[PDB]
């Protein structure tokens, strides 16, 4: 899936992915205390899955 | 009951969605670029209609 669309869906830094997803549909398969920092830097992101 | 089977027979407005109800069938032309693209295809959307 990520093959079919590679020239869309794969972003440069972790900054400039989250304007995608608070601005489409897009999702993540960023990783680490990345997700832990940007969970209560603000109250518009929800981490999924284990 | 008829009214909930109804409204979770959702019309289609993707590929996904025709890929999840079967009802309506579907298909391409036989040895063009449509058929040869979903022999290949290893995403299991395009892939479970293509089977």
């Amino acid at each position: 899936f990520m093959s079919s669309r590679r020239q869309s869906v794969l972003v440069k830094s972790n900054e400039e992915g989250i304007q995608r997803v608070l601005t489409s549909d897009y999702a993540f398969l960023m990783e680490s205390t990345t997700i832990e920092f940007v969970t209560q830097r603000n109250c518009n992101l929800t981490q999924i899955g284990g | 009951a008829f009214l909930t089977v109804e409204r979770m027979e959702s019309p289609i407005d993707s590929a996904d969605d025709l890929a999840k109800q079967t009802k309506i069938e579907y298909g391409a032309v036989e040895d063009g670029a449509t058929m040869t693209f979903f022999k290949k295809s290893k995403i299991s959307t395009y892939d479970k209609m293509w089977a």
